[PDB]
């Protein structure tokens, strides 16, 4: 019951995307496409508002001691700005 | 002298820290502050106090008696 939930509540049309590469043409996949994907959001959610909300960033630090392993690994980062910001290039 | 990194051995210990930036730097200075120097009073009044008000007791004798000894003196030198 978790499951088909997560399901039902997340794999709508407007969130999936057929992706293809190579010796095809857009018109038979576009075909394929309403041939077995047609009827998946033939309900349009009443209010089930799946919308991210922004994480806040912390400056923080976790230490996980342990002179048992031979080597340490660290990672140190700063706040990014996300997928859709000019600076990233 | 003796360096990190060649300090002593430790196990499976997890440190959560956050940077001063973030958080304050007087959380809840007097709502959590008082209530535990009394506590740390508390804890050591017994210890620490005692040998003090004996001393207090014998400071103000002893100077009680300086003054009455000298002093109060005469008294009586009576014919």
């Amino acid at each position: 019951a978790d499951l088909t939930e997560y399901l039902s509540r997340h794999y709508k049309a407007p969130r999936m995307v057929l992706a293809a590469a190579g010796g095809l043409e857009h018109r038979q996949l576009l075909d394929l496409a309403q041939k077995h994907f047609s009827g998946l959001s033939g309900t349009y959610d009443e209010d089930a508002v799946p919308t991210l909300s922004p994480c806040r960033f912390t400056g923080s630090q976790i230490c996980h001691r342990e002179d048992g392993l031979p080597l340490a690994h660290v990672a140190i980062a700063v706040e990014g700005p996300g997928w859709a910001h000019p600076d990233n290039v | 002298g003796r360096q990190f990194g060649h300090l002593t051995r430790v196990r499976h210990v997890i440190t959560y820290s956050l940077s001063p930036f973030e958080q304050r730097a007087f959380p809840h200075y007097f709502s959590k502050g008082i209530p535990n120097v009394l506590r740390r009073t508390r804890a050591c009044i017994l210890r620490v106090a005692p040998p003090f008000v004996a001393f207090y007791l014998v400071y103000t004798w002893g100077t009680q008696e300086f003054e009455k000894s000298k002093r109060k003196n005469p008294a009586a030198y009576e014919n």
